[PDB]
C-alpha cells in the first residue's frame, strides 16, 4: 500500500499547499484576509457569471 | 493440418515487422509489473543485450528504416529468453493471490 | 497425543496460605534445579512523591549485608553454591529470585527470609549506592527506549502515582535518608503483599516447611493504623515531545487506557498486536511478512524497528505501539500503523484472527520455558489476578475469540480515543495531537 | 645524505605527504577523485557503562555464537 | 513419560536423537558440522549469508509460501552458528509439526539459492554485520581469533567489507554440496516420535556422501593486534593455549575459569569468590571488570583474560589479573575455592539445559563432537573427579604458552605482550 494523499500526481499538490503547508503558528487574523481575497474572487466570477446570463 | 498452422505461424511472424527491426519477440512484450520483474530478474548480458535491441529499433523508427534483409531475426533463432522467468513470477503472484484468497 | 491433553498435563500449582497471611506457592518439575523467589506489591505507584526512589534504592541495598550477615559474608554462602542471585522492580511489584540447585532449597529460602526482614542499612551504604544510582541514571538516560517509556507513563497518568518512575528524580536520591526507607519496610514489606513462589525440583510440603520456619515473623501488623489504598488512576490524553536534533534515530511510542489485569478482554487485544505484530531491521523473512505493516515498512524502508505493547496495571494500562525510525519517515509510519489499528476496528478477518490465536498460544506457552518465567508467573499471577491461572483456562479463554468480537474490542478500545504521545528523537515530521487524533477514526466508516 | 624521503629513492612519497593549500600553475599529475562510495547503516546509540556495577557481566568468557531468526531479531552471545 | 532418550546412528552417518517428553510444543533441529572455520581464503563470509539464506526459494516451497507457512501456524524458525558448526532449528505445536518439518528440510537440504535473492539479501548482510559489531566485544572476539590462529579457525562468523556484493549463489552451492553431507548431520527432536524423525530422516535427508571437506587443522599462530578506535572502555584480551573438547584437561581449564571469575551471580554486586575482580580492586578505584575466557573447539583451544578497564587505568588492571593468574599457577590457591568453582560449573552446566533450547542445542553438540549421548550426572561426576593439581597445571600451560592479545580503544596506556 502506500499514501494517496502524498503520491498521487494532483493530490501532491493540495497537499503541499493546504494540507501539510508549514505555517507559522503565531500569524494574526489579518493573515486570514488574502485567503477572503480569493475565496472573495470566485464569489465574484459566480455571480458574474449569472449576471452574464441576462445582461 | 500441422504444417499449414506452421507456415502460416512463419508468414505472420514476417508480416509482424519486428524481425526487420532486429527485434526478438520478448522484446515486444509491454512492460507490465510482472514483466519488469521479470526484466530485473534477467542475467546482464542478456539485459544489455535486449537494451541495445530496444535502442537499435527506436533509432531504426526515427530514420523510418529498417535492417537489410540479412539482418532480420530468423525465426528459427528467435530465441524465448524471457519465457522461464515471466513463467515464474506468474506462478508466483498467483500463489500470492490464491493465498490473499483464503 | 493433542493439545488439549498436552495442556492438561502441566502440573497443578499448589498454593498455601501461612497464619501470618503470606502466600506460598510451588510448580513441582523434574528439573534438579530450581527457582524460589519473594514477590512483594510494593513499588513506584505506592509511593507519596517524598520517598518516590524508595524501592530501587532499598534493592541496591538488599545485597549488602544483613544484621546476621554483616557485609560481604552472604555474598559468599551465595557464590559458594553456584546460585544466582537476581532482583527487580516495577510500578507495582518487587522481586527478589534466587537460582540454585534443588540441594540447596533450606538454604536459599534462608536467605531470601532475612534479606527481606533484617537487611542492614548503614550510612556509608547509603551514599555509596546514592551514588551509584546517580550514575545508574546518567547510563540510562542514554538508552532512547526507556526515555520514551517513562515519557509515555508520565504523559499518560499525569498527576497519579503512575507517573513517577521506579527510579524517581535526582533530588529524591540526594534526599532520601535512613528514616524514609525504614519507613517504607515497615509499611510495605508485609505477609498480604508478599508470595514466596518456587518451581523446579522443589516439593510444595519442604517449602512450606521451611516457609513455616523462617518466613512465620513479618510484622504484618498495621504499626502506624493507617490503611494504605490504590486508587484508580486518570489516563490523560496528552502528548509529550522532546525535540533534539543531534539524535541519530527518533523513538515515538503512540498508546491509548489498557482495561487491566482482571479483564478478559486484554487476551483479545493479546491477539490484536498478534495481528500487528512486531519488526526489526535484522529480520530475515523480508517481504513476505504476514502483518501488513512490516511487510509495508520494509516496501517503503520505513522504520528501524516498531513493537506493540499491552502493559497492564490494576485497573487500568497502556495498549500502544512504539516505533524507532528516522526522521523523513515518521509521519507515513505513524499513518500505516493508524491505518492498521483501524482495519483491526474494521475489516478484521477469519485468517488473521487465526494466525493471531496461533501466535499468542506459540508465545504464550513458549515463554514459560524454563524455572525462572514460570517462577516470575506465579509470582505475579498470585500478586494480580490472586490466583494461578492455569494454561488450558488461557487456551480456553482464546479459542472463543472470533473476528467479530475481536473488531467489537477493537472498536471499544481504540475507535474514537485520545491517545497519549510521547517523541524523543528528531521528531519535527511528527505532526500534531491534532492529526493523530484524527488518524483514530474513518470518515469512510 | 639527509633529507629521509629523498634518500628513500622509490618510496619517497610513500614516506612523505605532499598537500597544497594554494595551487600551483604546473598542473599536477594524478589529479584524481573520490569515488561516489556507500555509507554505513545508522544506528540506535547504546548504553555507556561508567560505574562498576553496569560493567559487571559485561565482559566475555565463552565461544563467540551468532543467531539469526526469522521474525525473531538477532542476537549474540559471548 | 520421557522414558529416555532414543539415540540412533544410521549406516551412512546421519545422527538421530529423539526424545518424547509430551510437551506442548515440539523443537527440532538439524545440526551440521559447517561453521565458518570449513571456508578458506576464496570463499570467505559465505557462511553469513548460507546464515541468512533461510527464507529464500527451496526446491518444493517458495519463500513467500515458507514464510507465510512458518508464520501463518504461528511456529518459528532460527539459525545458531558458530566457527565450529550450525543449528537449523524449527519450533512450533505438535499438531502441525510435520509441515515445519517439511519446510525445515526444504530449506536445509534443496536450496535453489537464485541469484536475484542473494544480490537482495546482501544489503541485509551488510545490515546484519553493522548491527553486530555495536559490542566491542565482538569485535575484540573475532580480532583475537583473527590473530591466535594461521588458518581454519582465524575466518570470522561475519562477512568481510570486501567480500560484500562478491559473494555469488554457485559458492553457496558449493559449500552446501561440500558440507551438508550425511554423516556430519544430526536430527534432533524434543516433543515428537522417533519414527517420524527415522521417515524424514530416510526420505529428505539420503542422498548425500558423508565426508565432504575435513579441514585444516587449525594451527596456532600468536601475536597481538591494537584497535585505535577512541572509546571510553579499553577491551583487552590476554588468551594462549588450552585444551580441545574431550581432552582430561579442558574440564580442568573450565574450573579454572570458574575459579578466576566467569561471571557474576549477584545482580550489582562486587565479586568476593572472584581472585581476579578481588587481586584488580585491591589496587584500583575506578570502573571495570575482569573474567576469564574460555573456549573449547575439537582441535584446539583458547584460555585467558578479558579485561574491561579505563583508558589511564588499563596497564594496572592488565598487571593486577597477569599477576593474580601467575600466583594461582605457583600453587598459591585455597581447596575450598576450587570446590566453590566446580559448584558453581556443576550449577552453571545444569542451568545451561533446564530450558528445552538449550537441552536441544547440548544434545546436538554432544551428537556432532562425540557421536554419543551423556547425561548430565555423568557430567557431573566428571566435573567432581577434577584435582587441584590439575588446575595449577592448567594455569602453569597458560602463563608459559605463547600468547595471543587483543586490543580496543585509547591504547596510550595499554601494555604490550613483551612488557608483561
Ligand atoms: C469573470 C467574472 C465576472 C463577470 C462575468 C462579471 C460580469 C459582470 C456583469 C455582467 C456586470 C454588469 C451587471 C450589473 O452590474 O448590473 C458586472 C458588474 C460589475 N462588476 Fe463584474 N464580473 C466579474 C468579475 C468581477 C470582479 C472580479 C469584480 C471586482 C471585484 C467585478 C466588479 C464589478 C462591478 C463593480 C460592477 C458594477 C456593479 C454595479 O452595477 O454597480 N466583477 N460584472
Amino acid at each position: 500500500m502506500t499514501n494517496m494523499r502524498k503520491t498521487h500526481p494532483l493530490f501532491k499538490i493540495i497537499n503541499h499547499s493546504f494540507i501539510d503547508l508549514p505555517a507559522p503558528s503565531n500569524i494574526s487574523s489579518w493573515w486570514n484576509f488574502g485567503s477572503l481575497l480569493g475565496v472573495c474572487l470566485m464569489v465574484q466570477i459566480i455571480t458574474g457569471l449569472f449576471l452574464a446570463m441576462h445582461y | 493440418s500441422s504444417k499449414w498452422l506452421d507456415g502460416f505461424r512463419k508468414w505472420y511472424y514476417n508480416a509482424a515487422g519486428f524481425n526487420k527491426l532486429g527485434l526478438m519477440r520478448d522484446d515486444t512484450l509491454h512492460e507490465t509489473e510482472d514483466v519488469k520483474e521479470a526484466i530485473r530478474r534477467l542475467p546482464e548480458d542478456l539485459y544489455n543485450d535486449r537494451m541495445f535491441r530496444i535502442k537499435r529499433a527506436l533509432d531504426l523508427t526515427m530514420r523510418h528504416q529498417i535492417l537489410p534483409k540479412d539482418q532480420w531475426t530468423k525465426y528459427e533463432e528467435d530465441k524465448f529468453y524471457l519465457e522461464p522467468y515471466l513463467k515464474e513470477v506468474i506462478r508466483e503472484r498467483k500463489e500470492r493471490e490464491e493465498w490473499a484468497k483464503k | 497425543a493433542t493439545f488439549a491433553q498436552a495442556l492438561q498435563s502441566v502440573p497443578e500449582t499448589q498454593v498455601s496460605i501461612l497464619d501470618n497471611g503470606l502466600r506460598v506457592a510451588s510448580e513441582q518439575s523434574s528439573h534438579a534445579t530450581c527457582t524460589v523467589g519473594v514477590w512483594i506489591d510494593a513499588g513506584s505507584r505506592y509511593e507519596t512523591e517524598k520517598n518516590n526512589g524508595a524501592g530501587y534504592f532499598l534493592e541496591h541495598l538488599a545485597f549488602k549485608g544483613t544484621k546476621n550477615r554483616p557485609g560481604n559474608a552472604l555474598e559468599k554462602e551465595v557464590e559458594s553454591i553456584g546460585a544466582h542471585l537476581n532482583a527487580y522492580s516495577t510500578r507495582e511489584h518487587t522481586a527478589y529470585l534466587i537460582k540454585a540447585l534443588s540441594k540447596d532449597l533450606p538454604k536459599v529460602v534462608e536467605l531470601l527470609a532475612d534479606i527481606v526482614q533484617n537487611s542492614s542499612l548503614e550510612d556509608s551504604q547509603i551514599e555509596k549506592e546514592r551514588d551509584v544510582i546517580l550514575r545508574e541514571m546518567q547510563e540510562n538516560d542514554a538508552s532512547m527506549q526507556n526515555v520514551v517509556f517513562d515519557y509515555l507513563h508520565a504523559t499518560a497518568f499525569q498527576g497519579t502515582p503512575l507517573a513517577q518512575a521506579v527510579e524517581g528524580p535526582s533530588e529524591n536520591v540526594r534526599r532520601l535518608s535512613r528514616t524514609d526507607l525504614t519507613d517504607y519496610l515497615n509499611r510495605h514489606y508485609k505477609a498480604p503483599r508478599m508470595v514466596l513462589a518456587a518451581a523446579g525440583g522443589v516439593e510444595h510440603q519442604q517449602l512450606l516447611d521451611l516457609a513455616q520456619k523462617h518466613l512465620s515473623s513479618v510484622s504484618r501488623v498495621y504499626e502506624e493504623d493507617a490503611v494504605p489504598g490504590l486508587t484508580p488512576c486518570r489516563f490523560t490524553g496528552s502528548e509529550i515531545r522532546h525535540r533534539d536534533d543531534a539524535l541519530p534515530l527518533a523513538h515515538v511510542a503512540i498508546a491509548v487506557e489498557g482495561p487491566g489485569w482482571a479483564n478478559p478482554d486484554n487476551v483479545t487485544l493479546q491477539v490484536a498486536n498478534a495481528i500487528i505484530g512486531h519488526y526489526d531491521c535484522t529480520y530475515g523473512g523480508g517481504v513476505h511478512l504476514s502483518s501488513p505493516l512490516a511487510s509495508v515498512a520494509v516496501a517503503n524502508k520505513l522504520c528501524q524497528s516498531f513493537q506493540t505493547f499491552n502493559i497492564s496495571y490494576s485497573d487500568t494500562g497502556l495498549l500502544g505501539a512504539h516505533f524507532v525510525c528516522d526522521a523523513m519517515s515518521i509521519d507515513d509510519m505513524v499513518f500505516f500503523l493508524q491505518g492498521q489499528w483501524m482495519r483491526l476496528c474494521t475489516s478484521a478477518t477469519e485468517s488473521e484472527v487465526t494466525r493471531g490465536k496461533n501466535i499468542l498460544r506459540n508465545a504464550l506457552v513458549s515463554h514459560l520455558d524454563g524455572t525462572t518465567p514460570v517462577c516470575e508467573d506465579i509470582g505475579r499471577s498470585l500478586l494480580t489476578y490472586g490466583r494461578r491461572i492455569p494454561l488450558a483456562e488461557w487456551e480456553s479463554r482464546i479459542q472463543e475469540v472470533d473476528a467479530q468480537m475481536l473488531r467489537d474490542i477493537c472498536s471499544k478500545y481504540f475507535y474514537d480515543q485520545c491517545p497519549a504521545v510521547a517523541g524523543y528523537g528528531p521528531i519535527e515530521q511528527l505532526p500534531d495531537y491534532n492529526r493523530i487524533r484524527s488518524g483514530m477514526f474513518w470518515l469512510r466508516f | 645524505m639527509l633529507s629521509v624521503a629523498a634518500r628513500s629513492g622509490p618510496f619517497a612519497p610513500v614516506l612523505s605527504a605532499t598537500s597544497r593549500g594554494v595551487a600551483g600553475a604546473l598542473r599536477p599529475l594524478l589529479q584524481g577523485a573520490v569515488p561516489a562510495a556507500s555509507e554505513p547503516p545508522v544506528l540506535d546509540v547504546k548504553r555507556p557503562f561508567l560505574c562498576r556495577e553496569s560493567l559487571s557481566g559485561q565482559a566475555a568468557a565463552r565461544p563467540l555464537v551468532a543467531t539469526v531468526g526469522l521474525n525473531v531479531p538477532a542476537s549474540v552471545r559471548f | 513419560q520421557p522414558q529416555d532418550l532414543e539415540f540412533t546412528k544410521l549406516p551412512n552417518g546421519l545422527v538421530i536423537a529423539s526424545l518424547e517428553n509430551y510437551a506442548p510444543l515440539s523443537r527440532i533441529g538439524l545440526f551440521v558440522k559447517a561453521g565458518s572455520r570449513y571456508e578458506d581464503s576464496n570463499n570467505l563470509g559465505t557462511s553469513h549469508l548460507l546464515r541468512l539464506a533461510s527464507s529464500l526459494t527451496t526446491k518444493g516451497a517458495s519463500s513467500f509460501k515458507i514464510t507465510r507457512g512458518i508464520e501463518a501456524v504461528g511456529g518459528k524458525l532460527s539459525v545458531t552458528a558458530t566457527r565450529e558448526n550450525m543449528a537449523y532449528t524449527v519450533e512450533g505445536i505438535r499438531s502441525d509439526i510435520e509441515i515445519l518439518m517439511e519446510f525445515l528440510l526444504n530449506v536445509t537440504t534443496a536450496p535453489e539459492f537464485r541469484r536475484w535473492e542473494v544480490a537482495a539479501l546482501r544489503s541485509q548482510l551488510k545490515i546484519d554485520k553493522a548491527v553486530a559489531f555495536q559490542n566491542s566485544q565482538t569485535r575484540i572476539i573475532e580480532n583475537l581469533h583473527d590473530v591466535a590462529y594461521k588458518n581454519a579457525l582465524a575466518n570470522p562468523l561475519y562477512c568481510p567489507d570486501y567480500r560484500m556484493g562478491k559473494i555469488t549463489s554457485e559458492e553457496l552451492h558449493y559449500f552446501v554440496q561440500n558440507h551438508f553431507t550425511s554423516a556430519r548431520m544430526a536430527l534432533v527432536g524434543l516433543g515428537v516420535s522417533h519414527s517420524v524423525l527415522k521417515q524424514v530422516a530416510e526420505q529428505f535427508l539420503n542422498m548425500r556422501g558423508g565426508l565432504g571437506l575435513a579441514g585444516a587443522k587449525a594451527k596456532y599462530r600468536g601475536g597481538e593486534i591494537r584497535e585505535q578506535n577512541g572509546d571510553n572502555l579499553v577491551h583487552a584480551a590476554i588468551v594462549a593455549e588450552s585444551a580441545a573438547i574431550g581432552n582430561a584437561e579442558a574440564n580442568a581449564f573450565s574450573v579454572l575459569q570458574h575459579l578466576l571469575g566467569a561471571g557474576p551471580h549477584i545482580k550489582r554486586g562486587n565479586n568476593t569468590t572472584s581472585l581476579l575482580s578481588q587481586s584488580v580492586a585491591k589496587g584500583s578505584h575506578q570502573p571495570f571488570d575482569v573474567s576469564a575466557f574460555n573456549a573449547s573447539y575439537s582441535d584446539s583451544g583458547l584460555f585467558g583474560i578479558y579485561t574491561i578497564s579505563q583508558a589511564a587505568a588499563a596497564g594496572e588492571v592488565i598487571n593486577a589479573a597477569y599477576n593474580q593468574v601467575k600466583a594461582v599457577a605457583q600453587g598459591n590457591l585455597s581447596s575450598a575455592d576450587v570446590q566453590a568453582a566446580k559448584n558453581k560449573l556443576k550449577a552453571g552446566y545444569l542451568m545451561s539445559v533446564e530450558t528445552s533450547e538449550g537441552f536441544l542445542s547440548e544434545i546436538g553438540s554432544q551428537a556432532l563432537a562425540a557421536g554419543s549421548y551423556m547425561p548430565p550426572s555423568t557430567v557431573l561426576q566428571q566435573i567432581d573427579s577434577v584435582a587441584d593439581a590439575d588446575v595449577v597445571k592448567a594455569a602453569k600451560k597458560f602463563v608459559s604458552g605463547k600468547k595471543s592479545m587483543a586490543a580496543s580503544g585509547n591504547l596510550g596506556h595499554t601494555p604490550f605482550l613483551d612488557e608483561l
